[PDB]
């Protein structure tokens, strides 16, 4: 997998595509389609980190995320594309509230 | 809202964009931003007198900690009112205090408070709240927290 979380607006902002920068994410989206059938997505990265995740999680309720990678934790401020914030890690958990980890 | 999304440099303000929600914080309606915090027309009588047509009680006996003040830090400053009546002033320790305290509820009346903290050495405490408006008294008990 990538690294993504959605926002239930409707954005599942992911980052990289593999391999690719960070650099992408974004998806509001626009328009609705039939079961089966494949849908368009929205266009304007945002990011271009170094580090190589290899998780996302979300905020408790979606906001922050916490990703990880090269063993280190960027949390980012999202919309702000900012870093929220960062430290090596080894293993987590978010306080689940939404407001410790 | 609607979101729309810029360029600082020149813009473009149109029509469409797209709405995202979201949630913000809590208002909180205290008992300070309605009041004036006073001295009495009569306290005496007053006093005496929000208590008769008001009034309205609460105990609690103090057996862990035998101090005022964590009751102190949620009593001057949520009501924002005065101590007193001569019954303010404390120093770095007090044998005894009271506070029988004061301000003026919006829609006109006012909200009296007497605040007998009394020490035997737990503290037993009686808090008044007597007032010259309804919806005051039981507040006060609470609002005070």
């Amino acid at each position: 997998e990538p690294a993504m979380s959605m926002d239930a607006n409707g954005k599942i902002i992911w980052a990289k595509h593999s391999e690719v920068q960070q650099a992408n994410l974004k998806a509001m989206g626009d328009t609705e389609i039939k079961d089966g059938e494949r849908l368009p997505l929205a266009v304007k990265d945002m990011g271009s980190c170094e580090i190589y995740p290899q998780t996302i999680q979300h905020n408790p309720n979606g906001r922050f995320v916490v990703v990880c990678g090269d063993g280190e934790y960027i949390i980012y401020t999202a919309m702000a594309l900012r870093n929220k914030s960062f430290g090596s890690a080894q293993e987590f958990a978010w306080a689940h509230d939404s407001s410790e980890y | 809202f609607t979101v729309k999304d810029c360029d600082p440099n020149t813009g473009e303000i149109d029509e469409e964009g797209y709405e995202d929600e979201y949630v913000l914080e809590d208002l909180e309606v205290t008992v300070a931003d309605h009041i004036q915090k006073v001295m009495k027309v009569n306290f005496e009588a007053a006093w005496d007198e929000v208590g008769d047509e008001f009034e309205k009680e609460e105990t609690f006996t103090l057996s862990t900690i035998k101090t005022l003040e964590e009751a102190v830090g949620n009593i001057v400053k949520f009501l924002g009112m005065h101590p007193c009546e001569r019954s303010d002033k404390v120093p770095e320790n007090k044998n005894t205090h009271t506070l029988l305290l004061a301000g003026v509820f919006r829609g006109g009346h006012d909200i009296l408070v007497r605040s007998r903290l009394l020490l035997l050495d737990t503290v037993t405490m009686q808090v008044t709240a007597r007032s010259s408006e309804e919806l005051p008294v039981d507040i006060i008990l609470a609002s005070v927290g």
